[PDB]
RNA sequence: AAGAGAGUAGCACUGUUUGGGAAUGCAGUGUCAAGCCGGCAGGUAUUUGUCUGCCAAGGUUAAAUAUAGAG
RNA sequence: AGACCUGAGUGUGGCAGGACCACCCGCUAAACUUAAGCAUAUUACUCAGCGGAGGAAAAGAAAACAACCGUGAUUCUCUCAGUCAGCGGCGAGCGAAGAGGGAUUCAACUCGUUGCCGAAUCGGGUCUUAUAUGACCUCGAACUGUGGCA
C-alpha cells in the first residue's frame, strides 16, 4: 500500500533530497519554543505505528532537548572523598534523551496521559522528538475499547516511572534470559531477592 | 541455655578468664583473615599450604547437570536386588536383570569379589568390571 | 525421519533410539523466502533519491580498481564484514547496470 | 528497635569534671545534661536488645518421636508407674482399662458421670476438681489465672462420641490416630491413667506394629 | 591464639540487621501455619463454586531434559496442536471443556505423541458434557438423570480419568546369550567414544599424508 | 497471493554497571544496516562453512508475592 | 470576494497542582568503616536529595532454555550454592543461572503493516420510558484515513 513507499523513503536519511528537507525543517524548529503543539504529526505513518489514531482526544506535541553529556552540579567543579568518585565532565546520564522529552511534556501538562514518542530531527545543539498524548476525560476516548485502559488511575504519569518504550530501554527490559537475569522484574527487586536474610521456622 | 554457660561461673571474678596484664580488647590482631601473609604467615603456611596462588584452567558456564555420573562397584551389586534373588540364580540358570539408571547410577566399576551372576544395564563400564562379570556368568548391556 | 539413533552413548549418534518425527512446517519460514513486493518498492525509492555520499566514494574506488580498499572503507562505515561485502556487491551491480 | 535511642545525645568530652557518658541536649526540662544511650543509664537502651529471629522452634528425628510415644504407652500399662506419677487408681480393675463401645452413644453429661463412677475413674476426676486454685505470681495477669492437675484419658477411635464427655472438668479426650506425647507424658513424666474404648484398643496392632511386623 | 581451623567466609557485612539506625533486610516465616490454613480454605471454596467441574484441568505427559533426568516423566503445560488434530478436537473448543493447550510444543517423536493422544481419547470417553440448554439438547450431550449422577474430582493432579504417568515395565529374568558371554563391551564402547574424540586429529593426519 | 514496527539494531571512542572474564546491561557523540541464498542467540577474540532455537525496535492483562517507623 | 494553511481573542463543558508516603516504580548519590597503613577494592549500585502510583506495585505471552528419550508467558518458595561456575593490590573480600519438587493457573489477547471494502466511524441535535453499540438530520470533525471483514 501507500505505507510501504513512505516507510522506505524514510530509510534514505542520508540522501540529497532527504538532507535538504531536514535542513530546512531544522532551521525552522530552531526559532520556536521548547514545547509546541501541532495539528497533525510530521510523520503520519510513524505516529500511527506507536499509537496515534487521528480521532478526538489524541494530540501531538514537539519537544526539544539539548545534546551532550551531563555535567555534575558541584560547587566550582570540586569533588570530595576518594579519587574514584572524581570527575565533573566525563560522566553520562543513565536515562536516554527520548525519555527526558516524554517526562518534560508530562510534567508541564498534568491533565494529559503520555502514550509514546518518536524521533523527528537533530542538529549540532538540539534534538527533537514528537510525543503522542491522550486525554482521559473525553467521551470518544472513554468509550473506545482499544484505548480506554489509560483512563484507569494506575496509569497516571506512567512516563515518570519508566513504563513507556523509551523507559523500558534504559531499564534493560529489551533483553531476556541470561542477558537480563539480574534485572528482570526490576533492578531493586532482584537486589532484595538476593540480599535478604531468610530464617526458616525450623532451620 | 544460659544457666550452663561460663558466664554463670565467672560472676564475681572481675576478669572472666582474660587476665589482668593482657586484657580483653577489640581486634588486637585485625579483622577476619587479615595479615595472612605478614603477621599470620606461620599459621597459614602450616595448616593451609595451598591457599595463596592459582592453579589450572577455567570453565565458564559450568552447568553441572552435564557431568552427572554416579558409580557403583561390583561388590555392592547385591544391594540392588531382592534378598531371594541373590541365592536363586547361578551360572547357567535364569539371572536377575539390574537396570542402573532406575536406581540412580551411571558407571559400573569392578572392585572386589562378585557374589552372584546377573545382567547389568549401564551407560558406562570399566575394563575390569567387564572381564569379571563375564567370567562369573553374567553380561553387560549398554544403555543410553 | 532423519538419522535414527544408535542404542548407546558416544559414537556419532548418541543413543536411546526413538522414531523421530520430521518437523512442523511452521510460519516463520516465510522470513527466508524472497520478498518481491518489498524489492520492487525499494527499486522505486532508490531511483528517486539517487546515491549517498558513502556510495559515491565506494563507486569511485571500484572504478579505479581498488577492491580491497573499497571493502576496508565499507567495513569501517558499516561495522561487520558481512554487511561490508553486501554493500560492495550492491554498488558494483548498480554500476554494471548503468 | 528504636527503644531508648530516640535522642540526640553526645558526650561532653573530658575536662568538664564529669564522666564521659553521652548526655541529652537542650535546657529547661530536668532531662537536660542527663545520661543517655547506655545500658546503665536511666531511660537508656538495654544490653543486647532481643530480636525476633531467635531460634524458637526445634526439629526432632521422626524415628525418635515414634520411639518416645511407644515408651510412654508402655509406661502407662504398669500400675506402679501410674501411681507414682500421682493418679488415684485404687478402685480400678484390670489396668490397662478397656471398656465397651456403648460409651460413644451417650448424649447427656449425667450419663457420662454415671459411667465414670461405675468403672472407678471418678477419684482421679475429684482430685483435679479439688486442686483448682489461683496461680501464684505474675502469670495470673497474663491470661492464665487458674491452675489444675491432669486427670484420666479417654481414647476414642475417631472424633464422634465426644459431646457427652466434654464439659466434664478433669477429663481428657483423645483420638487413637495422632496420639500426642505432650499429653501422654505431662511434664516429661511417664505413666498416665488411660481408659481405652474397645475399638481403639484393637487398632494398636495396626498403628504401631509388632516385633517382626511392620 | 588461632589454631587449625577452616577459613570462615561467613558473608555478613552488608547491614542486614535491624537496629536503631538501619531498617534491615530480613524475612521470617511466622505466618507459615496460617497461610497453609488459608490456602486450603480457598481450594475448598473454589471447589464448591465450580461444582461439578474438576479442580485441575487436563495436562500432558512430557520428558525431562538433560542426561540427569532423561528417564523421568512429569506433567507439561498443555497439549500439542499435532496431538489435538490426531484426536479430532479443535483447539479453541478444547480449552472450553477443561483441556490445557500449548501452541509451542513440538512433538519430536511418535512415542511421546501416542501417549498424549491416548490421554485425550480416554478423557473424551469419560466426559459427560452437560447441555447448554436443558429444554433443547443439541449434539451428543448428557441425557436426563445423567446430570444428577455427576461428581467432582479432587485428585490434586487431575488423574481421575487418565490416571498416572506411563513408564516402561521392568524386564524379567532371562538367560545370558552365547554372544553376550563373549563380546567385550568396554572395547565396543571405547572404540565408538574414540571415533568422536579423535575426529579432528585423525583428519589432520590424513590430510598431511595426502 | 503478499507482508509483519529504521537515525532502529550494529560498529568506534569515552564513562558507568555486572560473577560476566579480548568487553553482562546501559548512556553520550561519531558512523549507521539486512530482508536474492534474511536477522538475533548458542558464556575465549578473528575469517569461512554447517546445525539448533527464536523473529526485536507498538499496547493491555487476574492468581500465587511485599507492607522493614502508613491508614 | 472567496477558499485553504498557519495563528490569536472571547464564550460553554471539563481536568492538573496539595496531602499521605510502611510496602512499590524512575533518577541522583556519600563518607565513617574493613583491608591491622593506603590510592584500586569494600561499606554500597546502601543512607541523605528529587519525581510518581496502588490496594498492592512492578513483571508477563519467547528475536527464551538447552544439546536431552528434549522443555514451553510472568511471579514466588525449597534447592541448585557460600558453589573444586566465576570476579578480585587473585589480597581483604565478593558472587549468580539452566535443570528438579512445589504455590497459582478453563490465561490469554490486539494496534500498525499485507489483502478485499472505502465514512459503513466520531461529535452534536431530535424521537423511541433510553446523554441505547437503535433510528432520522447535520456545507461539524475525518479521505494527510475513522471503521468492517480475512
Ligand atoms: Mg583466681
Ligand atoms: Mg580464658
Ligand atoms: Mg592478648
Ligand atoms: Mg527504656
Ligand atoms: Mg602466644
Ligand atoms: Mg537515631
Ligand atoms: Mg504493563
Ligand atoms: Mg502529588
Ligand atoms: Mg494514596
Ligand atoms: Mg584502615
Ligand atoms: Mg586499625
Ligand atoms: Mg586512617
Ligand atoms: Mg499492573
Ligand atoms: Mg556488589
Ligand atoms: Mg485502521
Ligand atoms: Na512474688
Ligand atoms: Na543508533
Ligand atoms: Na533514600
Amino acid at each position: 500500500g501507500s505505507f510501504m513507499y513512505l516507510n522506505e523513503l524514510w530509510k534514505k536519511k542520508s540522501s540529497d533530497v532527504m538532507r535538504f528537507i531536514q535542513r530546512v525543517r531544522a532551521w525552522e524548529f530552531r526559532h520556536q519554543h521548547t514545547i509546541v503543539r501541532l495539528r497533525r504529526p510530521t510523520r503520519p505513518e510513524k505516529a500511527r505505528m506507536v499509537g496515534y489514531k487521528t480521532k478526538q482526544g489524541y494530540v501531538v506535541f514537539r519537544v526539544r532537548v539539548r545534546r551532550g553529556g551531563r555535567k555534575r552540579p558541584v560547587h566550582k567543579g570540586i569533588t570530595y572523598g576518594k579519587p574514584n568518585t572524581a570527575g565533573v565532565l566525563g560522566r553520562k546520564l543513565n536515562k536516554n534523551n527520548r525519555v527526558v522529552a516524554e517526562q518534560r511534556l508530562g510534567k508541564k501538562y498534568g491533565n494529559l496521559r503520555v502514550l509514546n514518542s518518536y524521533w523527528v530531527n537533530a542538529d549540532s545543539t538540539f534534538l527533537w522528538y514528537e510525543v503522542v498524548a491522550v486525554d482521559p476525560m473525553h467521551r470518544a476516548i472513554r468509550r473506545d475499547p482499544r484505548i480506554n485502559w489509560i483512563v484507569n488511575a494506575v496509569h497516571k504519569h506512567r512516563e515518570q516511572r519508566g513504563l513507556t518504550s523509551a523507559g523500558r530501554k534504559h531499564r534493560g527490559l529489551r533483553q531476556k534470559g541470561h542477558k537480563a537475569s539480574k534485572l528482570r522484574p526490576s533492578r531493586r527487586a532482584a537486589w532484595r531477592r538476593n540480599n535478604r536474610m531468610v530464617f526458616l521456622r525450623k532451620r | 541455655p544460659t544457666r550452663f554457660k561460663k558466664t554463670r561461673h565467672q560472676r564475681g571474678s572481675t576478669f572472666c578468664g582474660y587476665g589482668r596484664v593482657g586484657k580483653h580488647r577489640k581486634h588486637p590482631s585485625g579483622r577476619g583473615n587479615a595479615g595472612g601473609e605478614h603477621h599470620h604467615r606461620i599459621n597459614f603456611r602450616k595448616y593451609h599450604p595451598g591457599y595463596f596462588g592459582k592453579c589450572g584452567m577455567n570453565h565458564y558456564h559450568k552447568k553441572k547437570n552435564t557431568t552427572w555420573k554416579p558409580t557403583i562397584n561390583l561388590d555392592n551389586l547385591t544391594k540392588l536386588m531382592a534378598k531371594d534373588e541373590a541365592m536363586k540364580a547361578k551360572k547357567g540358570e535364569a539371572l536377575p536383570v539390574i537396570d542402573l539408571l532406575a536406581n540412580g547410577y551411571s558407571k559400573l566399576l569392578g572392585n572386589g569379589h562378585l557374589q552372584a551372576p546377573c545382567i547389568v544395564k549401564a551407560r558406562w563400564v570399566s575394563k575390569l568390571a567387564d572381564k569379571k562379570i563375564r567370567k562369573a556368568g553374567g553380561a553387560v548391556v549398554l544403555q543410553a | 525421519a532423519p538419522v535414527p539413533r544408535t542404542g548407546i552413548i558416544a559414537g556419532f549418534n548418541k543413543g536411546y533410539k526413538t522414531t523421530r518425527r520430521a518437523r512442523r512446517p511452521s510460519s516463520n519460514d516465510r522470513y527466508a523466502l524472497p520478498h518481491k513486493k518489498l524489492r520492487a518498492v525499494k527499486a522505486i525509492i532508490s531511483d528517486l533519491v539517487g546515491f549517498s555520499p558513502m556510495e559515491r566514494r565506494v563507486q569511485e574506488l571500484l572504478r579505479v580498481g581498488k577492491d580491497k580498499r573499497a571493502l576496508k572503507f565499507c567495513k569501517k562505515r558499516l561495522g561487520s564484514i558481512k554487511a561490508a561485502k553486501k554493500r560492495r556487491a550492491k554498488v558494483e551491480e548498480a554500476l554494471r547496470q548503468q | 528497635r528504636l527503644s531508648g535511642m530516640k535522642h540526640s545525645a553526645e558526650s561532653w568530652g573530658t575536662g568538664r569534671a564529669v564522666a564521659r557518658i553521652p548526655r541529652i541536649h537542650g535546657g529547661g526540662t530536668s532531662m537536660s545534661g542527663a545520661g543517655a544511650f547506655g545500658n546503665m543509664c536511666r531511660g537508656g537502651r538495654m544490653f543486647a536488645p532481643t530480636k525476633i529471629f531467635r531460634r524458637w522452634h526445634r526439629k526432632i528425628n521422626l524415628h525418635q518421636k515414634r520411639f518416645a510415644v511407644v515408651s510412654a504407652l508402655a509406661a502407662s500399662s504398669l500400675p506402679a508407674l501410674v501411681m507414682s506419677r500421682g493418679h488415684k487408681i485404687e478402685n480400678v480393675a484390670e489396668v490397662p482399662l478397656v471398656v465397651e463401645d456403648g460409651v460413644r452413644a451417650y448424649e447427656k453429661t449425667k450419663e457420662a458421670m454415671t459411667f465414670l463412677k461405675t468403672v472407678g475413674a471418678i477419684d482421679d476426676v475429684n482430685r483435679v476438681n479439688d486442686s483448682r486454685q489461683i496461680r501464684a505470681g505474675r502469670g495470673k495477669m497474663r491470661n492464665r489465672r487458674y491452675v489444675a492437675r491432669r486427670g484420666p484419658m479417654l481414647v476414642m477411635p475417631d472424633n464422634k462420641g465426644t459431646r457427652a464427655f466434654r464439659n466434664i472438668f478433669g477429663l481428657d479426650l483423645a483420638n487413637v490416630n495422632s496420639l500426642n506425647l505432650l499429653h501422654l507424658a505431662p511434664g516429661g513424666h511417664v505413666g498416665r491413667f488411660i481408659i481405652w474404648t474397645k475399638s481403639a484398643f484393637e487398632k494398636l496392632d495396626k498403628i504401631f506394629g509388632t516385633f517382626t511386623e511392620p | 591464639p588461632k589454631g587449625n581451623n577452616a577459613i570462615p567466609h561467613v558473608h555478613q557485612r552488608k547491614h542486614w540487621n535491624p537496629c536503631s539506625s538501619q531498617k534491615g533486610n530480613v524475612k521470617v516465616f511466622f505466618n507459615q501455619p496460617a497461610q497453609k490454613q488459608r490456602r486450603r480454605r480457598l481450594r475448598l471454596l473454589k471447589a464448591k463454586k465450580i461444582f461439578p467441574r474438576p479442580l485441575k484441568a487436563l495436562r500432558p505427559q512430557v520428558n525431562c531434559p538433560t542426561v540427569r533426568y532423561n528417564m523421568k516423566r512429569r506433567l507439561g503445560r498443555g497439549f500439542s496442536l499435532e496431538e489435538l488434530k490426531a484426536a479430532g478436537v479443535k483447539p479453541r473448543y478444547a480449552r472450553t471443556i477443561g483441556i490445557r493447550v500449548d501452541r509451542r510444543r513440538k512433538n519430536k517423536s511418535e512415542e511421546g505423541m501416542n501417549i498424549n493422544v491416548q490421554r485425550l481419547k480416554t478423557y473424551m470417553s469419560k466426559l459427560v458434557l452437560f447441555p447448554l440448554n436443558r429444554k433443547k439438547p443439541q449434539k451428543g450431550d448428557a441425557t436426563e438423570e445423567e446430570v444428577k449422577a455427576a461428581t467432582q474430582d479432587r485428585s490434586r493432579y487431575g488423574t481421575a480419568a487418565v490416571g498416572g504417568l506411563v513408564t516402561p515395565a521392568r524386564e524379567a529374568p532371562r538367560k545370558v546369550t552365547e554372544e553376550e558371554s563373549t563380546k567385550k563391551m568396554y572395547k565396543f564402547l571405547k572404540k565408538n567414544h574414540s571415533a568422536v574424540r579423535f575426529f579432528r586429529a585423525r583428519n589432520r593426519r590424513a590430510a598431511r599424508k595426502e
